[PDB]
């Protein structure tokens, strides 16, 4: 008789809020602005250390936590650091960076709205699935929870045997990136 | 939608640049995070690990040319002594 | 016409024409990075427009001669 | 045949190749080597 | 709330007041009143080894949560990519790029 449908709120199990993610791509967006417009070499790449921590986040939030720490020990610890590093010390003149902007703003309309209107049709449909309105509804399994592993065990899990190909690749990708940018440098002896 | 912005920050990033050679670095890297965020987002939306490991090489190769291009870089500003293009 | 029109509707006035847009077009390289990238996302636009907008690929032809037309003339 | 509004398609081919045209232009207000601004 | 919400909020709040009270308190007063030599290739290559030996590093951590299942094969794998990333730090250690002998 009455509504067989019944929604309630849930109490003790009640998961994060949507609302944090439109906070920080908003967050996301406003520092990538900030990288590309700003005159100094060093505070762009400081609003690109803030670009990475939004993302990162955003990952963790949605329960990517092994990549989005893996990103923010990577990214913000090393390869940002570099950065610094190399900013630091060359001698920048700030005059000789910078360009007058305006004269660039008419083909960024153009640039801007071309190339959107094409990748963002190119998209799958739950990348872009976010009045009636759809809701995600998920269960519980058994079978399949018997042993559940953290994201870094499954990955770890296929990573050195299934797809050990990829590791090998990546290794002497490393290696080449040791030889080479010590041979480029230093002084021999 | 946050994906297709950032490429977007990144390429216009190449189109607002007549002198920063160091900002066309820091644009390759926005360009890199945007597309390993896409595969991060659409392997959560197909149950698929395989996309987590993809992202994590996308990784490790983006710090290998970091440190190729630093590593140029500093050789060129050895005999230079400047990193500015005479514009 | 044999050291006239027939030389220049001919070898020489092909030669003098090309040499002359192969300068211009030999200008637009200045050997800038920031000015090369541009070049890129112009050209990988180019044909992102061509692929997707379904042309006519006549349309595609007056473009390079438009364009070839153009670093026909100096200044 | 079909007729074909001529007039309707000349529209259609002037905004096509001077859009391309007015991307071209765009190209030359970037790489302009003075502070022309936007509206050059 | 979530507890780890909560305690970055109070962390967040502590650091605030401890700012108040410079900013309140403590005295203020209104005055608040060139050259170029190289530097050493040293300081590139200390984030340089860094940056490579980490990512290094970091791939093996999936290894050690998944050992039971990895077994012979991911041990051997493993080692297979040991001993590449060793034959380069070696490499660094034969021509003292960190520059420190
Ligand atoms: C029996 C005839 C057989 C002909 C066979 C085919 C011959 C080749 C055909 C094309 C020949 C090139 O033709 C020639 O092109 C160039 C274009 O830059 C022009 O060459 C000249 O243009 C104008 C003159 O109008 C000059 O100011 C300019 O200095 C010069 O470039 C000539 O106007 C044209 O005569
Ligand atoms: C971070 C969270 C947000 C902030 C929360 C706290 C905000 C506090 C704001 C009020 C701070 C008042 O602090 C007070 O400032 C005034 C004005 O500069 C200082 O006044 C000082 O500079 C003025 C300049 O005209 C002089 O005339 C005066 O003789 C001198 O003492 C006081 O020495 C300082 O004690
Ligand atoms: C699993 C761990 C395995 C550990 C393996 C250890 C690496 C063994 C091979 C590398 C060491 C041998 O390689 C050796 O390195 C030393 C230290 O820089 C070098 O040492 C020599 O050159 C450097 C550079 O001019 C000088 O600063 C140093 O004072 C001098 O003694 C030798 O020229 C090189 O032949």
């Amino acid at each position: 008789s009455q509504i067989s449908l019944l929604l309630l709120k849930e109490i003790y199990t009640n998961g994060s809020t949507h609302i944090m993610l439109d906070i920080l791509s908003v967050l996301a967006v406003i520092s990538g602005i900030c990288v590309i417009i700003s005159k100094n070499p060093i505070v762009s790449v400081l609003h690109l250390i803030g670009l990475f921590a939004y993302v990162s986040f955003y990952l963790i939030l949605i329960g990517l936590n092994f990549v989005g720490l893996s990103y923010l020990i990577v990214y913000i610890g090393a390869v940002s650091i570099l950065f610094l590093f190399i900013l630091m010390l060359i001698n920048i003149r700030t005059s000789e960076l910078q360009s007058n902007t305006s004269n660039s703003i008419p083909l960024t309309i153009l640039v801007g709205i071309i190339i959107s209107s094409f990748l963002f049709k190119m998209l799958p449909y739950g990348v872009i699935i976010s009045k009636n309105d759809l809701f995600f509804i998920t269960s519980k399994i058994w079978d399949g929870a018997l042993a559940e592993n953290n994201h870094i065990s499954s990955i770890g899990n296929i990573m050195y045997t299934n797809y050990n190909v990829w590791l090998i690749l990546a290794s002497f990708i490393l290696l080449l990136a040791m030889v080479g940018a010590i041979v480029i440098t230093i002084k021999p002896r | 939608n946050i994906t297709l912005i950032l490429f977007l920050i990144g390429i216009l990033g190449f189109v607002l640049n007549r002198k920063n050679i160091i900002l066309m670095l820091i644009s390759i890297e926005i360009m890199l995070l945007s597309i390993t965020f896409l595969i991060l987002l659409s392997s959560l939306n197909m149950d698929d690990i395989i996309g987590q490991t993809y992202a994590i090489y996308i990784i490790v190769v983006a710090g290998a040319e970091s440190a190729i291009g630093l590593g140029i870089l500093v050789a060129f500003y050895r005999l230079r002594g400047s990193i500015a293009i005479e514009y | 016409l044999d050291k006239g029109s027939i030389e220049l509707f001919g070898p020489y006035g092909l030669e003098r024409g090309l040499v002359k847009l192969s300068k211009n077009i030999s200008s637009l390289s200045t050997s800038h990075v920031t000015t090369y990238a541009l070049y890129i996302l112009v050209g990988f636009i180019l044909y992102l427009i061509y692929n997707n907008l379904l042309l006519d690929y006549s349309y595609l032809l007056l473009i390079i001669i438009l364009l070839l037309l153009l670093m026909m003339i100096g200044e | 045949y079909h007729p074909k509004d001529a007039v309707h398609l000349g529209l259609k081919g002037a905004a096509v190749v001077g859009g391309i045209g007015l991307l071209f232009a765009a190209v030359r207000t970037s790489l302009a080597r003075k502070n022309v601004g936007p509206w050059a | 709330m979530s507890a780890m919400s909560i305690y970055i909020i109070f962390v967040s709040i502590i650091a605030i007041l401890f700012l108040a009270i410079d900013l309140i308190f403590a005295p203020h007063n209104p005055y608040k009143e060139q050259s170029r030599s190289p530097f050493n290739i040293s300081f590139f290559i200390y984030g340089l080894v860094f940056l490579l030996l980490d990512l290094e590093i970091l791939l093996l951590y999936p290894f050690a949560v998944s050992e039971y299942v990895n077994s012979a094969y991911g041990l051997a794998a493993a080692l297979i990519f040991i001993g590449i990333i060793t034959i380069g730090f070696v490499y660094e250690l034969g021509h003292d790029a960190l520059k420190v002998h």
